């Protein structure tokens, strides 16, 4: 082509490198200290567990984790999803997940209905008229337990009156930071554990009903930020890695189009100092 | 024996003025119309300047050819043989002269061969910081458009290099003298300067420069002597001296 | 053309406006003409006596102490690319540059002046004034940050990132939309009467617009408007 | 017409190239996608189909002024072909007045008539 | 020659059709190698979709060619061609194998490969 069309191709896809690269470091940078929540979190929870292996009182009158197994009455699903794009198959695998799984395993709307977090997961439970009622957006990049807290408490008090009696939530896992995988993880209604009979004091009176609706709820909500920050975790991982290969991408377009760039400079130079020594060799 | 400096405003003209000269004498013609000997030509101007040895008049001359270029085009005929002749470059970019830096030297594609055996030992002794610095901030510059980097220290790279590019700012017909150079590149990278505001950091060295003139004429006459940079600690002394004085608005 | 301006310079001091339209065809001319003189061809087929055939006629438009003469003239940019050697010739003959630019005009901006490559060497804050200086400087500063966030927001977006991105964005967008002037001219394409505004009312204008008094005023309002007290009538008229 | 038609086209031209990457593009300039696709649905026409100016320009007229806005993209053609039809069936008057006095006709009198083709028009 | 009053409407409205996904296609993937295919529209996905298939199903196995490959020649009637482009377009063949789609003569051949294939 021309020597001006190829080297505006060439500068607009550096400064399209430049840009993406730029992203990635911010990524990269937001995912060192989503790492470091993460961990810090992870004690508050392991707290939570310790309460919870002891409050069972083995076939305890709770309504919540005794496998109620009651006739299935509108199956709620959670997503977690990113409020922005960028970041490859995210998204992508988490819908098409649940998609394929509740196309499988349940027929008609009345069976389900769906709980979101994040733009891209409302809008295609939109675009494609699914039964959402539940839905937050625009959560913070680092978000804490308040911000999550006023959806969730909503989330436990659904299956508290007696509605979506079956409940699953999904969620990419950080595996690795190159590697993340979508999970399916049992929610409050399937509850089990592995723990035995333990002894430990945090208002350790055997009040069973009382510790029970004090911590039970509690529970539900640490599992969900728990998994919110795997989530987020993962996103940002995700996105480092797609805009490094990006950047890889555009570094290969541009060395071929420098390889075009260069043959075009040798065959205009030819011809401009052949047209000369003729238009000389005349008179 | 003396010394002489030659500035030629334009090696172009020149360039297209033999072009012409020779096209209307109906010699052949070459690689845009440009003479056989065109690399002759300037290779017969440039080397005439010389320092000469001890045997011979003990005199030198320097050249400082400029050379012109259409929409940045380095690749053009007479920039390329002009490139090769001569023993560096300094490349000045309209871009940065439009953003503010005014003097606009590009420190990247900027090469000169002597440069090392051409400096003092107090120049020396600081300049490879400020190199690095500003080298390591070039990539860094890119990423100031996002709001903030979660660690301090690839952001004291922006910092740094910023109140770099504001040192290196100066204004027209106003040259300093080398001693007056080393002690603010010396303020610059020993830290002194990084606590002060990007515009305030303009005002801050020429205060310095009126803070030298009232108590520092031993320092400066020190460097005048020895082309060494003076006692690091009476330094460091004097520049506490002034901070503990100028006010930041 | 350039002799009856010489006269009037010469024969009686006075000082006059010589308005060259489209120098770039006085050259493009010469071109024409070399080849059948028998002159053999140069770089990009033009004279080989380009640069002195420019410098005879250029160097004779320069003041004196008698007279001065003052020329506004048009270049003709071929392919659009600052490149060709006719045009490149001609800048070491310039004192100040209005380059107009394509991808302003598109949006119908006129007079499509870039305040990024317009230069002119007279200013310099002992010749214009240390205030006009400054404000000339800072809206050039301004202008600057905006087109960066161009290439970031079409990547991402406008509101992907807002570290006092709003402040900046609005004071761009604002001072650009204000270069923009209708002109008495152009009632032959709008029909809109044009306004002439003194240096003194642009530059204080620019002011106010710099520290904000005119922050929450359209965008539309800028455009094609004249002076700010008309920019402000019209706003108040279109938005009530 | 043509001025703010214009303006508009140019305007509607540049964030197309964003809106391949941004969801977070706001409601109301999704009205300028929509008016832009209008009326670049509206400048085309097929082979050897000579209009006349009147015609030309009140269908102009009905897209600038947001008339149609509310069709989907898919049916502007028709809906411009049987706009015409509807015109030669009561608009006499309108292109007359329009013919003769070089001006556009009262805003009142042929908004009834845009308004009385839209009624009537059905939608796929 | 490829006028609607010379080959037929509903001919000149496939073959535009075909063109105008083919062009769109092109368009897309400049974006689609620099930044790959995660980040395009759903929209823009069907279409390379449908694109990808109409460029292989171009493709067709001449009976010259036939001392390359074993593989016989072909004719193809103009109402077979079209018939095939429509119901490509129309999406009654979005879930076969893209590979199906080379080197074959009238539609009802991608059918009875993709079921040789793993189908």
């Amino acid at each position: 082509a021309s020597l001006r069309d190829i080297k505006t191709r060439i500068n607009a896809t550096k400064k399209t490198s430049q840009i993406t690269k730029a992203m990635e470091m911010v990524s990269t940078s937001k995912l060192n200290r989503a790492e470091q929540n993460a961990k810090s979190f992870v004690p508050y929870m392991e707290k939570i567990q310790e309460v919870v292996a002891n409050v069972a009182l083995g076939a305890g009158g709770a309504s919540h984790p005794m496998l109620v197994s009651r006739p299935v009455k509108k199956t709620g699903y959670l997503v977690i999803t990113s409020d922005r794009g960028l970041a490859g198959a995210y998204n992508s695998n988490v819908l098409r997940l649940v998609y394929q799984t509740i196309q499988k395993r349940h027929a008609s709307p009345d069976e389900y209905a769906i709980i979101v977090i994040g733009r891209v997961g409302l809008s295609f439970f939109r675009k494609r008229n699914m039964p959402v009622i539940l839905d937050i957006t625009r959560l913070p990049d680092q978000p804490s337990f308040a911000d999550i807290k006023e959806i969730a408490r909503k989330t436990v008090g659904l299956f508290a009156d007696g509605t979506f009696d079956e409940l699953y939530m999904y969620y990419n896992h950080y595996v690795s930071a190159i590697q993340q995988e979508v999970t399916e993880r049992k929610l409050l209604p399937l509850t089990d554990l592995a723990e035995n009979k333990q002894r430990t004091v945090y208002e350790f009176e055997p009040s069973q009903e009382e510790i029970l609706d004090v911590l039970l709820p509690q529970y539900a909500e640490s599992l969900i930020y728990g998994a919110l920050l795997d989530a987020k975790a993962s996103e940002h991982a995700a996105r480092m890695t797609a805009m490094k290969n990006a950047t890889d991408n555009a570094n290969e377009l541009i060395r071929t189009l420098t390889l075009s760039y260069n043959r075009a400079r040798q065959a205009a130079i030819t011809q401009e100092i052949t047209e000369i020594v003729a238009g000389a060799n005349a008179l | 024996g003396k010394h002489v400096l030659v500035v030629y405003d334009d090696l172009s003209k020149q360039a297209a003025a033999y072009r012409e000269l020779s096209l209307l004498l109906r010699r052949p013609p070459g690689r845009e119309a440009y003479p056989g000997d065109i690399f002759y030509l300037h290779s017969r101007l440039l080397e005439r300047a010389a320092k000469l040895s001890d045997a011979k008049g003990g005199g030198s001359l320097t050249a400082l050819p400029f050379v012109e270029t259409q929409a940045g085009d380095i690749s053009a005929y007479i920039p390329t043989n002009v490139i090769s002749i001569t023993d560096g470059q300094i490349f000045l970019q309209s871009d940065l002269f439009f953003s503010g830096v005014r003097p606009a030297i590009n420190a990247g594609l900027s090469v000169s061969r002597v440069g090392g055996a051409a400096q003092i030992k107090a120049m020396k002794k600081v300049a490879g910081t400020l190199r690095l610095d500003l080298a390591a901030y070039r990539e860094l510059e890119a990423f100031a458009q996002f709001g903030s980097d979660l660690d301090k220290a690839t952001q004291a790279k922006l910092a740094r290099g910023a109140r770099t590019v504001e040192v290196l700012k100066q204004d027209l017909h106003q040259p300093i003298p080398v001693e007056k150079q080393v002690l603010i590149i010396y303020a610059l990278t020993r830290g002194f300067l990084d606590d002060i505001p990007v515009e305030d950091v303009r005002r801050f060295e020429k205060e310095f420069y009126l803070f030298l003139d009232q108590n520092g004429q031993h320092l400066l006459e020190h460097i005048r002597t020895t082309k060494d940079l003076p006692n690091e600690d009476d330094l460091n002394k004097a520049i506490e001296a002034f901070k503990k004085t100028f006010v930041v608005s | 053309g350039l002799t009856m301006a010489e006269y009037f310079r010469d024969e009686q001091g006075q000082d006059v406006l010589l308005f060259i339209d489209n120098i770039f065809r006085f050259t493009q001319a010469g071109s024409e003409v070399s080849a059948l003189l028998g002159r053999m061809p140069s770089a990009v087929g033009y004279q080989p006596t380009l640069a002195t055939e420019m410098g005879q006629l250029q160097e004779r438009i320069t003041s004196t102490a008698k007279g001065s003469i003052t020329s506004i003239q048009a270049i003709y940019v071929p392919a659009d690319d600052y490149t060709d050697p006719a045009p490149a010739t001609t800048f070491s003959h310039l004192d100040a540059t209005t380059n107009l630019e394509r991808k302003l005009a598109e949006m119908g901006i006129y007079p499509a002046v870039d305040p990024l490559a317009s230069t002119s060497r007279a200013l310099a804050p002992e010749i214009v004034g240390e205030e006009h200086y400054q404000v000339a400087r800072k809206v050039q500063q301004t202008l600057q940050r905006y087109k960066e966030l161009q290439d970031i927001i079409a990547i991402l977006g406008m509101d992907e990132l807002s570290d006092e991105d709003k402040l900046v964005v609005h004071r761009a967008r604002r001072i650009q939309f204000f270069l923009s002037q209708n002109f008495h001219v152009a009632e032959q394409f709008t029909g809109q009467p044009g306004s002439y505004v003194p240096v003194k009312e642009t530059v204080r204008g620019f002011k106010e617009i710099l520290e904000g008094k005119y922050d929450h005023l359209p965008e539309d309002a800028f455009r094609l408007v004249g002076r700010i007290e008309e920019v402000v009538e019209k706003a108040k008229a279109m938005g009530v």
